[PDB]
This record gives C-alpha cells, sequence and structure tokens, in this order.
C-alpha cells in the first residue's frame, strides 16, 4: 500500500493509547477523592433506613 | 343533668381548637445536609471500551 498507511495508523494508535493513559490516571485520582470524601456516587456506604421509623403518636409525649 | 358516657365514647379522638399556633420545627432539628448531586446525562459507550491492559474492544 505505502508509507502513509503505516504512519497515520501509528498516529491513530498513539492517540488511542495516550487517551487511555490519561483516563486511567484520571480514574485513579477520582476513586481517591470519592473514597476520601463521599461526595460522589461511588463508595457511598449504607446508612440506616429512614422509612421504617414510626412517626405516629406514641404512648408518652416525650418519645 | 350529667349523663354517664356509654361504653366506648371516651376512647376516641375529639378535635380540639385553640388560639395557639403550630410549633414550627419541634425536636429542635437542625437543617438537613444536602445530598450529593446526580450525574445528569444520557450515558454513552465507554471511551475506547475497557481501559484494562491491552484489550482493544
Ligand atoms: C471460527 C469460525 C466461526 C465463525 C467466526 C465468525 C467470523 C467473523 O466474521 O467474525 C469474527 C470476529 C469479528 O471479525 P470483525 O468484526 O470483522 O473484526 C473485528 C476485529 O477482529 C476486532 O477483534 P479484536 O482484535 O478487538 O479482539 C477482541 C478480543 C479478543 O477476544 C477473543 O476472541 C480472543 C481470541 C483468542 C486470542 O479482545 C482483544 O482485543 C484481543 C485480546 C486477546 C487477548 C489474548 C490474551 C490471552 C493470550 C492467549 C492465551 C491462549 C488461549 C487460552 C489458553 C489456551 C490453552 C488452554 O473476529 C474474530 O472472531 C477473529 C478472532 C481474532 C483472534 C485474535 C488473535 C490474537
Amino acid at each position: 500500500d505505502g508509507p502513509e498507511k503505516n504512519y497515520e495508523k501509528t498516529l491513530a494508535i498513539l492517540q488511542i493509547e495516550s487517551e487511555k493513559a490519561e483516563l486511567r490516571l484520571k480514574e485513579q485520582e477520582v476513586r481517591r477523592l470519592m473514597r476520601a470524601r463521599g461526595d460522589g456516587p461511588w463508595y457511598q456506604f449504607p446508612t440506616p433506613e429512614k422509612e421504617f421509623i414510626d412517626h405516629s403518636p406514641k404512648a408518652t409525649p416525650d418519645n | 343533668g350529667w349523663v354517664r358516657p356509654d361504653l366506648g365514647q371516651l376512647s376516641k379522638v375529639t378535635k380540639v381548637k385553640t388560639d395557639r399556633p403550630l410549633p414550627e420545627n419541634p425536636y429542635h432539628s437542625r437543617a438537613r445536609p444536602e445530598p450529593n448531586p446526580v450525574i445528569e446525562g444520557d450515558l454513552k459507550p465507554a471511551k475506547h471500551g475497557t481501559r484494562f491492559f491491552f484489550w482493544t474492544v
């Protein structure tokens, strides 16, 4: 075919793998921040359920 | 003219009124912290698939 094919295919492969590197490191820092502080969707550890509390009138006022 | 209540008349709710207001925020509850926001987006394919080690797709 020629040299242009190899050259430009190499360029494509290079941008692909560079972007992958970028995203892997980004994922590392993202997981770090999400775990150190639960601001994000991940590492949101469970809490007690709210809907199983009874809010009705009790037997004593100062419940 | 005081008539004795019958069997189950003192065992039910009775709908009082008063000049008082409602208590605003009983339990002296503090403000609730705001939940973490939801990521708004129509999700797309993963960028270059799995960034695993060397798998292409």
